[PDB]
């Protein structure tokens, strides 16, 4: 992403593809390495009634 | 003073060969989205010396089934013929000035093929035998085609000397009149030097290592030096023949600089081609050089027989 | 760190020239990183252990040790259990 | 980046310009400020041997002009 | 000490520098660990940048990276290609299989660690060890053969 | 549904312009030239090589590395010698012996992990009911002898004491998912 | 250099995997399948998990099924990258190997972020998957996949129209459709010979009947057609990855049945039933009712089958692993008739052969 | 004399390199070290057995074509002749005859490899 415009035009002409739109090196678009804590949902059997195991 | 001239030819060619190995590693790495050697030395520049020292301090192999005499004889023969092929090139003044320079080149190249063949037969192994037979087929195809190519080019040039080629390209490159046979000569030099896609003797994936699969350490280093010196040699021959550097009588340093730049560009093109293409099959190489290159080479040889006759541009004898 | 660099090369460490009495001017080691900077350097979190220090415990090592293989400080395995079968000790006085 | 190749390329360039330049300078030094004479034919070789005999020092490159003619 | 001892130590340093800067592994692998080995060859880690380049023939190899499960049917072949390597040779066991059998330790057809067959210089643990860990093992081997004192021991003989 | 990867539909017939284009393609090596151009573009790109060991590849808090035995904040060992890790270990890489301690606590007298036998699967750390055994994120612990990878309780407790500043943070970042 | 006979001696990577599996429990036998086909780890996990779930008569939750399909397609991309690029490396070109292995490194980062292991995840389990996805993983998968087709276009530009590659691959190892059916080929071999067959379309599993994709079909049955099929189904795998990212549902991760899947750690540490079930699942394991099944899954290398026989206990009585590479390598000698050494190298490359699943 | 000197210098340099390569490193050779290489297993048969050649006809044709090259090589001095018409006709006849031989072999499948 630090390539000069001359080298970018040279690479794009040599490959035939617009390489700068789809770079194979990740710079900033990736997720942050620290994330907010999750709160995972519970399954369908997490209920206090009508949940006898013989019926499922 | 002549011995000093021998030294200042031989030693810089060897250092240029070693840094050609380094620059192949760097260029292949940067074409393969990696870096290549930059740790051993400042920018990797001590890596070839490290490799040379490691190979010359590793023990050599002397297999029980192996014919010792030819096993020893082949790598030193290969290195001597590489340096001998280097000796008569004019930049713009050769160390040894010959009349039949390209004939000397052809003879020494065929003898280098014999070095490969004797290595493959002496190393009594089946992969070495495969490498020797593939070398036989390869040199058959490129020998006939390259001989006709060089014949047509020198028919345009007029003599077998190479200072005569400098004088021929004083005003214009031979690439413009002879660019189809320049392409065929480039492919022939690839096959002569055993570079991808026409390597086929040090077959990494098909064989294990081919003709030098039983060679280790020092003799293997000699083979590698001979091959890469031949790479720089054939690219130097290509730029002397086809891409004529600017020659001025008052200063030859401009010729040496232009020759160096074009030879570096052609060597980098060799590394570029090795990166780009997959390997041929060795019957397809023969079919190519005998069915596509050879008929066109014969036609262009007839054309270059006719061309000075009907243009009255017959080249001078001297 | 340098966030203009791409992912992977955006954080780096210049190792010390000496750690635990070993001259690491050339012999740099990947295990010389203490665990908190190891987490930041391997990018499991975005914050360094200067704005977010780890929890202090009294049993946590105050001095990090690198890989001590092929050194006198290396680890040697042994059975950590005591003897299970106890042999009978003969008396030290003769019968006659 | 791609310019890390340039140190090895520069070493190759110096090691390729050394042989030709050194050969030209050694030819000039050993032939006394002139290029080494090329005898591609017997006529040119005879010219070189005649110059060697004419010079009187058994060196062909010591040319004699009009100072030898009265 | 003696002046010749210093010269011998410097020659030892030079030889060790050459041998650790030029480490060519045999193109030899057995399993998933060899998949991680070519992921070390991959552009992220660049063993070629470290000076480490695969060679197919064991005659041109310096180190042997045993990367995978060494079986009973494979053990004579592994010993053969180890023996065909020239003398300054090293062995890097990679992964739990090559270290001590691993997940197939109690199998009828698995050698319980390649150290029963070849002398192993460096053990790299993992299943698979990451390419980072294999590169760490390679650098540790470079340090180990930097520590070698062959000419100094020869002089002290 | 399906599609054809090599079958051609109908024909393009024959034309002088098309014949000349195919002739130029065969003679002038056009696809070979554009392959060269692709490699040239890659040459002028930026390499994806990190500067190991000064730069490390990214990881996650879930990463399964070198084993360690943790403690409570009081300093008491978390392990209660329940042998669930030994029972679930797919490689049988864990050996556990135990007895009541001098204070009557249920503690191990032998906790060995054969790291040459272990497959680094995390079943021990996900079967441990008290988060005693963990796979801390250390992976650069290669040794020069086979013996040094045969860990015992002292080695595992030393690893837990060494890596507690990082293991606790990883478990803090991870435990809501598990 | 002509090849008169091929005799593939195998078993040099045989480790008695089926015997060890029958001596271990089901959860203990799960990470063997990571090491059967060590390029298709999640796919073998999915195959074994579907076999055990069929024997257990339980189904994973829909979010687990969508995660399993997404990672199966990521694994298919990984395996076809390995197949195509190492085939090209055996032919002689290594630059696509380096580029696509950088891409493989990114997908290994995805594997490590979900499971903690780059290759042997042991993530897909009977009842679903082990853990939920960490936050931002779907965004990173999208960022990878939106740029990946350009890299495929790069390899395709490098190889597909190259006359050298066409000479090396066209009319090499030609297999007729009837011969492929009789030799028992599956996956890429049948579709290269032109047989319209894919298990994901014919006998779908998880939510492959809900995703939409095309099946690449060859017409000449050679190495070039098989290579084109692998590249095109890499593109189709990218298409399925996009669909999975857009249609990932909310919900749980394991089946809500603590007698098969372990409970959450908080529930285990706060509840008696959850602690008992955690203890029994991680010591004895769940008892599978006795019965035999053959579960076949469209692995990237072909049909990956598990013939599981359960005697009613918590350990499998018998576990036969059917690998496509076994039948393909059995058929290697037929494909190499009238060919040379380099042609044999090309055929071994195009058969998509890994030896862990062959030898077991 | 100079060419002979530089050839001898190359010979001495390569002999010195191979001599120091054989006498400098430490020797440790045994039977398994020096057994031939067959990818880890013993060779089934010796490598001195007959090894079939599928391009033998192309090799014989290469002999004849190489002599055609030897005939064509004095052309750069032949073009200096007074009677350029005779030289041009003879060169055309030679190259045409060579091309007709190549075309006949291509038609009769001699360039194709056996089996
Ligand atoms: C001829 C071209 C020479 C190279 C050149 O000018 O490159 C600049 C630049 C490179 O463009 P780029 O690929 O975008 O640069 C990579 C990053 O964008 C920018 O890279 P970066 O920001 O990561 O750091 C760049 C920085 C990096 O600085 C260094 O590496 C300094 C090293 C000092 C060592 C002491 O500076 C340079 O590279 C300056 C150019 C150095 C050229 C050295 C040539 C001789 C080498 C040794 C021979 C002996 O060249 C051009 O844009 C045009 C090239 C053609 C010019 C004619
Ligand atoms: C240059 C290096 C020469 C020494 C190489 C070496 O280590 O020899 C081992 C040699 C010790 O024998 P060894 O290693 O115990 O026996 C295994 C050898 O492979 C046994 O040696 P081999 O199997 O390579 O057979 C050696 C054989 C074949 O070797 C040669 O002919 C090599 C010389 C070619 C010239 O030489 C002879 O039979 C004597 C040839 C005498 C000169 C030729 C005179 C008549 C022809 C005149 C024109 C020659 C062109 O000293
Ligand atoms: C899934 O299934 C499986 C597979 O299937 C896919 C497998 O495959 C498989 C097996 C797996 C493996 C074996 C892993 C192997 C890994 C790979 C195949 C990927 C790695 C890729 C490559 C090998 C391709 C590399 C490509 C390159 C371009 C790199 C370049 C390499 C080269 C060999 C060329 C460069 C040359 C060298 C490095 C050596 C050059 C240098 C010298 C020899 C030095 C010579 C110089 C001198 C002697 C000069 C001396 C003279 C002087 C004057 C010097 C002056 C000196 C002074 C001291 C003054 C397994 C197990 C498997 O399960
Ligand atoms: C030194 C100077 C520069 C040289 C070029 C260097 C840069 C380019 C390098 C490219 C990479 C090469 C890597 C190796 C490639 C190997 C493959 C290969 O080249 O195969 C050869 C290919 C082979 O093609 P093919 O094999 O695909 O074709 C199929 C053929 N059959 C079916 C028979 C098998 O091409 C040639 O053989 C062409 C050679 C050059 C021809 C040039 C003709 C020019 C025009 C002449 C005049 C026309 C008009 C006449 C007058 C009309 C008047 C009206
Ligand atoms: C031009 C390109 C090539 C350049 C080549 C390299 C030139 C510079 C070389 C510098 C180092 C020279 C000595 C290399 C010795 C390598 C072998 C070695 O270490 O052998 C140890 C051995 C040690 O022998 P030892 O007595 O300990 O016992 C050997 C036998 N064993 C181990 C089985 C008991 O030999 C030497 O120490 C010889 C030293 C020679 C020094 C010459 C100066
Ligand atoms: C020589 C060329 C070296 C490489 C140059 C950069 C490569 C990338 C160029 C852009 C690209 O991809 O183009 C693809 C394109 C091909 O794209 P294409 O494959 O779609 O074909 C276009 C369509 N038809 C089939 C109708 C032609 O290349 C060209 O258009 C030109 C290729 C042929 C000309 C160059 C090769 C022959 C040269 C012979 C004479 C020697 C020249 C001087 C050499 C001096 C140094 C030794
Ligand atoms: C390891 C063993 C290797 C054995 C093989 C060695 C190969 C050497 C390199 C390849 C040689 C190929 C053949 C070359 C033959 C001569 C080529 C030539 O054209 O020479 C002519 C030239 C001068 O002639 P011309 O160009 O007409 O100039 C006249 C006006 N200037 O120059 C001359 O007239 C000079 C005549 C002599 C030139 C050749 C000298 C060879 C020296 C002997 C080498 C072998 C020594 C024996 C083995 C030693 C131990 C191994
Ligand atoms: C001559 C006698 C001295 C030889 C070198 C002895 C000192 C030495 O080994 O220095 C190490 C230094 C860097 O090498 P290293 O330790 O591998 O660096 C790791 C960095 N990532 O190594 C270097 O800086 C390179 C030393 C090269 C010595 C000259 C080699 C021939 C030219
Ligand atoms: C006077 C004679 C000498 C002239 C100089 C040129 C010398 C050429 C020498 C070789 C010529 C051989 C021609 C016949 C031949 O053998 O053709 C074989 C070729 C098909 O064989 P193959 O290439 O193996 O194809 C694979 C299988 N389909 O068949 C073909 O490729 C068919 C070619 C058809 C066209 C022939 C040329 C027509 C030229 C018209 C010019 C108009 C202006
Ligand atoms: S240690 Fe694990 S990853 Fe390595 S070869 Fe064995 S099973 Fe595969
Ligand atoms: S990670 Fe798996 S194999 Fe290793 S000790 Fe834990 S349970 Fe055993
Ligand atoms: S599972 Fe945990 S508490 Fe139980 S024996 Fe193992 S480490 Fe100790």
């Amino acid at each position: 992403a630090s390539a000069t415009r001359v080298i970018q035009k040279l690479r794009n002409w040599a490959s035939g593809q617009d390489l700068q739109a789809k770079l194979q090196l990740r710079y900033q678009e990736i997720a942050k390495r620290t994330q907010p804590p999750p709160k995972l949902p519970v399954g369908p059997s997490h209920k206090l009634s009508n949940n006898y195991y013989c019926t499922r | 003073m002549f011995f000093i001239n021998i030294l200042t030819l031989l030693v810089p060619i060897l250092i240029a060969m070693a840094f050609l190995t380094l620059v192949e590693r760097k260029i292949l790495g940067y074409m393969q989205l990696r870096k290549g050697p930059n740790i051993v030395g400042p920018y990797g520049i001590l890596q070839p010396f490290a490799d040379a020292m490691k190979l010359f301090m590793k023990e050599p192999m002397r297999p029980l089934t192996t014919s010792m005499s030819l096993f020893i004889i082949a790598p030193t023969l290969s290195l001597t013929l590489a340096l001998s092929l280097w000796v008569p090139l004019p930049m713009p003044h050769p160390l040894i000035n010959l009349n039949l320079g390209i004939l000397f080149i052809l003879a020494t190249s065929s003898l280098s093929v014999y070095s490969i063949l004797w290595s493959g037969w002496a190393s009594n192994s089946k992969y070495s035998l495969f490498g020797a037979l593939r070398a036989v087929a390869q040199t058959i195809s490129y020998e006939v085609t390259m001989a006709i190519i060089l014949l047509s080019v020198l028919l345009m040039n007029g003599s077998y000397s190479l200072q005569t080629l400098i004088t021929t390209q004083e005003h214009m490159w031979l690439l413009l009149p002879a660019w189809p046979m320049a392409m065929m000569w480039f492919i022939s030099t690839l096959a002569e030097t055993n570079r991808a896609p026409f390597d086929l003797t040090e077959g990494e994936s098909e064989l294990v290592s081919g003709f030098n699969v039983e060679y280790a350490a020092g003799p293997f280093a000699l083979f590698f030096m001979a091959e890469y010196t031949n790479i720089i040699l054939m690219n130097a021959l290509t730029t002397i023949i086809f891409l004529g550097p600017l020659y001025y009588i008052n200063l030859p340093e401009l010729y040496s600089t232009n020759f160096m730049m074009e030879a570096l560009l052609l060597s980098s093109t060799f590394l570029w081609i090795r990166a780009s293409y997959p390997r041929f099959r060795y019957d397809q190489l023969m079919h190519l050089l005998w069915k596509n290159f050879l008929p066109l080479t014969l036609a262009l040889c007839m054309w270059h027989i006719s061309l000075p006759i009907f243009t009255a541009g017959v080249p001078p004898y001297m | 760190e340098d966030n203009k660099q791409f992912f992977g090369r955006h954080r780096w460490v210049i190792y010390t020239t000496e750690m635990n009495g070993k001259n690491t001017f050339w012999d740099v080691d990947g295990s010389m990183v203490p665990p908190e900077w190891h987490r930041w350097l391997h990018c499991m979190t975005d914050d360094p252990p200067t704005t977010n220090p780890p929890t202090a415990r009294k049993f946590i090592w105050t001095n990090h040790k690198f890989n001590v293989s092929a050194t006198p400080e290396q680890y040697v395995p042994y059975s950590t259990t005591r003897k299970k079968i106890h042999e009978w000790v003969p008396p030290s006085t003769p019968y006659k | 980046m791609w310019f890390e190749i340039l140190p090895g390329l520069a070493i190759m360039g110096v090691c390729l310009v050394i042989p030709g330049v050194s050969t030209a300078y050694i030819h000039k030094f050993t032939n006394g400020g002139k290029e080494k004479r090329v005898a591609r034919v017997q006529y040119q070789w005879y010219l070189m041997e005649r110059d060697r005999r004419i010079s009187g020092v058994n060196r062909y490159y010591v040319s004699k002009g009009l100072e030898n003619i009265d | 000490r003696s002046r010749a001892e210093y010269v011998v130590t410097k020659l030892d340093d030079l030889i060790n520098w050459a041998r650790r800067s030029s480490l060519w592994p045999m193109t030899f692998g057995l399993a998933c660990c060899a998949v991680e080995m070519m992921h070390m060859a991959a552009p992220r880690y660049d063993m070629d940048r470290f000076g480490v380049v695969f060679r197919a023939s064991p005659r041109q190899a310096d180190v042997m990276i045993v990367a995978g499960t060494l079986t009973n049917k494979m053990a004579p072949a592994l010993r053969k290609v180890y023996d065909q390597m020239p003398e300054p040779r090293y062995v890097v066991s990679m992964g739990s299989c090559a270290n001590g059998g691993g997940y197939y330790h109690y199998s009828y057809s698995v050698v319980r660690g390649c150290d029963r067959i070849v002398p192993v210089d460096i053990y790299v643990p993992g299943c698979p060890p990451t390419a980072e860990a294999l590169l760490y093992g390679i650098l540790q081997l470079q340090r180990k053969i930097k520590r070698e004192q062959k000419l100094k021991i020869w002089y002290r003989r | 549904t399906y599609k054809y990867v090599n079958k051609k539909e109908q024909e393009s017939e024959v034309d002088m312009k098309s014949a000349t284009d195919n002739a130029a393609r065969i003679l002038m090596w056009t696809e070979l030239i554009r392959g060269l151009g692709m490699t040239l573009s890659y040459l002028f790109r930026e390499p994806a090589t990190i500067n190991y060991p000064f730069e490390k590849g990214p990881l996650s808090p879930r990463f399964r590395g070198e084993h360690a035995l943790r403690r409570y904040p009081s300093g008491e060992e978390r392990c209660i010698a329940c042998k669930l890790c030994e029972a679930i270990c797919p490689a049988q890489a864990i050996t556990i012996e135990a007895e009541p301690r001098a204070d009557g606590s249920r503690r191990t007298t032998r906790y060995d992990i054969d790291m040459t036998k272990c497959i680094y699967c995390g079943f021990c750390q996900e079967a441990c009911p008290v988060d005693a055994i963990v796979e801390g994120p250390n992976f650069e612990f290669s040794t020069e002898t086979h013996e040094e990878l045969l860990y015992n309780k002292e080695k595992l407790l030393n690893n837990g004491d060494k890596w507690e500043a990082e293991i606790a943070a990883n478990i803090q970042a991870d435990y809501l998912y598990r | 250099e002509m090849v008169r006979k091929c005799d593939p001696h195998i078993g040099l990577l045989h480790r008695g995997t089926e015997k060890l599996i029958e001596y271990k429990t089901y959860l203990q036998a799960l990470p063997y399948f990571d090491r059967l086909d060590y390029v298709s780890m999640m796919c073998n996990e999915q195959a074994y998990s579907i076999a055990v779930e069929k024997l257990l008569n339980i189904q994973p939750p829909p979010r687990a099924q969508w995660i399993r399909v997404l990672f199966g397609e990521i694994t298919r991309i990984l395996n076809h990258i390995m197949a195509v690029t190492t085939h090209a490396l055996d032919i002689g070109a290594m630059t696509p190997f380096f580029w696509m292995f950088e891409e493989r490194e990114k997908m290994f980062e995805f594997y490590e972020r979900v499971s903690g292991a780059r290759m042997h995840a042991a993530y897909i389990r009977p009842g679903g998957v082990h853990q939920d996805l960490p936050l931002g993983l779907l965004d990173d998968i999208y960022e990878f996949s939106k740029n990946f087709s350009l890299r495929i276009d790069e390899v395709e530009e490098m190889l597909t129209n190259n006359r050298i590659w066409r000479n090396r691959t066209v009319d090499i190892g030609v297999v007729t459709a009837e011969d492929a059916l009789n030799y028992g080929f599956s996956g890429v071999m049948l579709r290269g010979s032109g047989i319209q067959w894919d298990l994901r379309k014919t006998q779908p599993y998880d939510v492959y009947d809900q995703v939409e994709f095309d099946v690449p079909i060859g017409s000449r049955g050679d190495c070039y057609d098989r290579y084109l099929c692998r590249v095109e189904e890499m593109r189709q795998s990218l298409r399925i990855i996009e669909q999975c990212l857009n249609k990932m549902p909310p919900g749980e991760i394991k089946v809500d049945d603590a007698k098969v899947s372990p409970p959450k750690r908080a529930e285990m540490k706060t509840s008696m039933e959850s602690l008992i079930h955690h203890f029994k699942l991680y010591t004895e394991g769940y008892q599978v009712p006795p019965g035999a099944t053959y579960t076949a899954i469209e692995a990237p290398k072909g049909e990956f089958g598990v013939y599981l026989v359960s005697d009613g206990s918590s350990r499998p009585y018998r576990c036969k692993i059917k690998a496509p590479g076994f039948a393909h390598l059995a058929g290697l000698d037929k494909m190499s008739k009238g060919h040379m050494l380099a042609d044999v190298v090309a055929i071994i490359g195009t058969q998509d052969i890994v030896f862990g699943e062959i030898d077991r | 004399m100079n060419l002979y000197t530089v050839i001898f210098i190359n010979i001495l340099l390569s002999l010195t390199l191979i001599l120091v390569a054989f006498w400098l490193p430490q020797m440790n050779l045994y039977s398994e070290k020096a057994n031939p290489y067959e990818c880890g297993f013993d060779p089934t048969s010796s490598a001195r057995l007959p090894f079939s050649m599928k391009f033998f006809l192309v090799a014989i044709t290469f002999l004849l074509f190489d002599l055609e090259i030897a005939l064509l090589l004095p052309l750069p001095w032949a073009i200096q002749t007074i009677k350029t018409s005779t030289m041009m006709i003879m060169a055309f006849i030679l190259v045409t005859i060579l091309s007709l031989g190549l075309a006949y072999e291509w038609t009769q499948k001699g360039l194709e490899w056996t089996e």
